[PDB]
Parts: C-alpha cells; structure tokens; sequence
C-alpha cells in the first residue's frame, strides 16, 4: 500500500456499495482514487 | 477541503497549539501534513455497548 | 478567498515536502 | 486573474516535478 | 480548439522528458 | 483565455528549467 | 492568431533544444 | 493579514531548513 | 497585491532551489 | 469527428510508450 | 481524405515498431 | 486544417526520434 | 483507393527507415 | 485485385524482416 | 479461384515461418 | 495449368526443406 | 498472368534466401 | 497501370537493398 | 500585536544563530 | 508599513545568506 496514495479502505467501501470506482494518475502525478464512473459500463 | 487545524478542538496546553497545521491526505502520497484523524471503526453501523448488553 | 487559501496550503505542502526530502 | 492562473500552473508543475523526484 | 490540446500534449511530453532526464 | 495563459506559463517555466539545465 | 504562431515557434525551439541537448 | 501568515510560513521554512542543516 | 508578490517570491525560491539541485 | 479523436488518442498513447521507453 | 489514411498508416506502422521494441 | 499539420509534426518527431535511436 | 494509399505510405516509411539506416 | 494483396504481403514481409533486423 | 487462394496462403505461411526462423 | 503445377511443386519442396531445417 | 509472375517472384526470393543460408 | 509497375520496381529495389545490407 | 512580536523574535533568533555560525 | 518592508528585506537577506552558506 505504501507504493501509491490510494487509501484502499475508501476504495473497498465504495466497491462494496456497488460504485464503479476509478483509480489512476492525477495532475500531481500520484496514483489516487479519481471519481467514480456513472451510468454507462 | 483539507482540515486546517482550526477544526481541531484542542486539549493540549496553550504553548503546544500549532499556529499552522494541515491534515495529512492521501493526495501527494501523504508526504506533507502535520496531523491525522483516527476513528474507532471504518464503517460504524452498530453500537458495541449494545452488543455487550444483549449477551 | 478560499482559492488563495488553497494555493497557500499547496505551497506550504510543497515547501515541507522539499525540506524533508533535502535531509 | 491571469496571475492567479500562472501561479496555479507553476505550483502544479512544481508538484509534478517533486513527485517525479521522490519516486 | 483541437490544435490547442495538441500543443498541451506536446508540452506535457516535453515536461515528461525533462522530468525523466532530471531523475 | 485561461488555457492560453496557463500554457504560456508552462512554456516559460520549461524554458527557465532548460536554461538552468544547460549550464 | 499571431500568438498561436509564437507558441508554435517556442514549442519547436524547445523540442530542438531538448533534442540537441540529449545528443 | 494573510501576508503576515506568508511571513510566518517563510520564517518557519527557514528554521526547518537550518535545523536540518545543523543535524 | 503584495500577497501575490509573496507567493511569487516563495515559488521563485522553490524553483531556484530545485534548479540548483538538478543542475 | 470521432476518427480525429481516435487518431489523437493513438498518437498520445504511442508518445507515452516512447517517453516511458526513453527512461 | 488521403492525408487521413496516410496518417493512420504511419501511426499503425509506428505502433508495430514500438510493440516489437518493447518485447 | 492546422490540426492535421500538428498531427504530421508530432508523427514526424516520433519517427525521427525512433530513427536516431535505431542508428 | 484507400488500400493503394496505405500501401504507398507503408513503402514510403520503409525507404525512409532504410535510407536513414544507410546514412 | 489479388495482385494488390500480393504487394501487401510482400511489403508486410519486408517490414517484418526489417523490424527483426532492428531488434 | 480457390486453388490460387490456397497457394497464396501456403506462400504467406512459408514466409512467416522463415522470417520467424531467421531471428 | 502447367505453371500452376510447377508452382505447387516448388512450394511443396520449400515446405519440406523448411520442415527439415527447423527439426 | 502477372499474378503468377508475383508468385514466381515470391518463391524465387524464398529460394535465394534459403540457398544463401545453406551455402 | 503505370502506378502498379512503379510500385513494382520500388518494392523490388527495396528488397534488393535490404538483401545487400544483410549481405 | 503579539504575532508581530513573535515573528520579530523568531527572525532575531535566526540571525543570531547564523551570525554565530559565520563567526 | 515601514515595519513590514523592513522585515521583508530582513527575511530576504537571511534567506540569501542561508543559500550562500549552503552554496
């Protein structure tokens, strides 16, 4: 978990509630949880 | 959205109050900040003291 | 002026990061 | 607020440079 | 404004080049 | 023209960093 | 616009400088 | 008095850097 | 706009430090 | 202009490959 | 749209070369 | 059709980079 | 005549690569 | 247009051989 | 002309086999 | 179709030669 | 019958390659 | 067709050049 | 003006430390 | 304010002295 700034607990919670979570590189250049994808697959 | 040390309800003495502190956030890889916020449970749906009363 | 507050917080974070990195 | 945009862009580029430097 | 995002991507590539060279 | 001014700032910052690097 | 041509020239000069600096 | 906060931040970074220098 | 001057001073100091570090 | 968007995405992807490979 | 077809073919050939290089 | 000129310029830059790399 | 254009562009890229190889 | 398929196959074998040569 | 198609497929298979074998 | 038979025989001999070469 | 000429060219190229390989 | 024959000697000369480079 | 006094004292301690360092 | 500007050159000279000591 130390490799990237993801905050895996929020990721797991969001996945369990059923969101389509997105993780990736931001303007900082650090991997983080971006916004969830809505509606379409 | 970062907590700016104004939200902290301090209990330490006056001479220990930081003038400028920022919460450590997962953005920027937690490499900057001064404090963190802890909570008893990640998701809090049940009262532990009620479980003791039930048994 | 919340935007200026955000910029100040970002600059302070960067200064702390670089100061820690140097030593 | 052109100077504000310039400052924000400079800060963001600095953050990217520091992120690359640390990792 | 397609040409503008093309310019932005070229400058982003130059930034990535310089960051890779620096590290 | 926020995109334009921030792109100009990126260009200027890259020129400054290159001038530092070359000598 | 003229400023677009200036940006084109500046980006091209930056690319050439990075390329011949890399050697 | 945001400029005064600016001055405090500059001086705090100064003490941080010099303290890291000493040890 | 002296606070903006302060921000420019901080960002300039950071950039000079990093340019001396890299080069 | 879906085709042009796809071409731009492909160019950006190839450019990221080459930037990563130059590391 | 001959220029479009030429650009697509160039991108595809470059993609093939880059994929071969990575492996 | 300036965007097409930009695509051609980027593709030519990538091809030149790969050619100089190969030799 | 899309196929003809694709073949012509592939051939042209091929002699560009090999000409650069000879030089 | 089977002869055109013949030409495409010849050129594809050419690129395959030259790509294998490069790496 | 299925016979010519079969001959073309055989020749393409042979070319692929030999090209893979060489490298 | 004498030339067809000649081409088929040449292809078959080539396949046998390649099979022997690989194994 | 230029397609047959193409097939003859391909088979001849394969045979010359294999003869140079063996001898 | 003049285009077909011109592509013919183009591809043939390209193949001969590749073979000569391989020697 | 408690903050002003604190900042003044911090600065004064800083030049005292650095002046002793130079001597 | 005269106090603010005097603190300004005080902090600036202090920063320059620290940088010169670091060299």
């Amino acid at each position: 978990q130390n490799s990237v700034g993801i905050d895996f607990l929020q990721l797991e919670i969001a996945l369990r509630q059923g969101y389509q979570v997105v993780v990736g590189k931001a303007r900082n250049g650090v991997i983080m949880i971006l916004g969830y994808i809505q509606s379409m697959y | 959205k970062r907590l700016t040390q104004d939200d902290i309800t301090f209990i330490i003495p006056d001479y220990l109050r930081p003038d400028y502190a920022l919460e450590i956030e997962y953005y920027d890889n937690c490499q900057s900040g001064d404090f963190i916020v802890l909570r008893n449970k990640p998701v809090n749906l049940n009262n532990d003291y009620q479980i003791i009363e039930h048994y | 002026s919340e935007a200026f507050v955000q910029l100040e917080q970002r600059i302070s974070s960067l200064e702390q990061r670089l100061n820690n990195l140097e030593s």
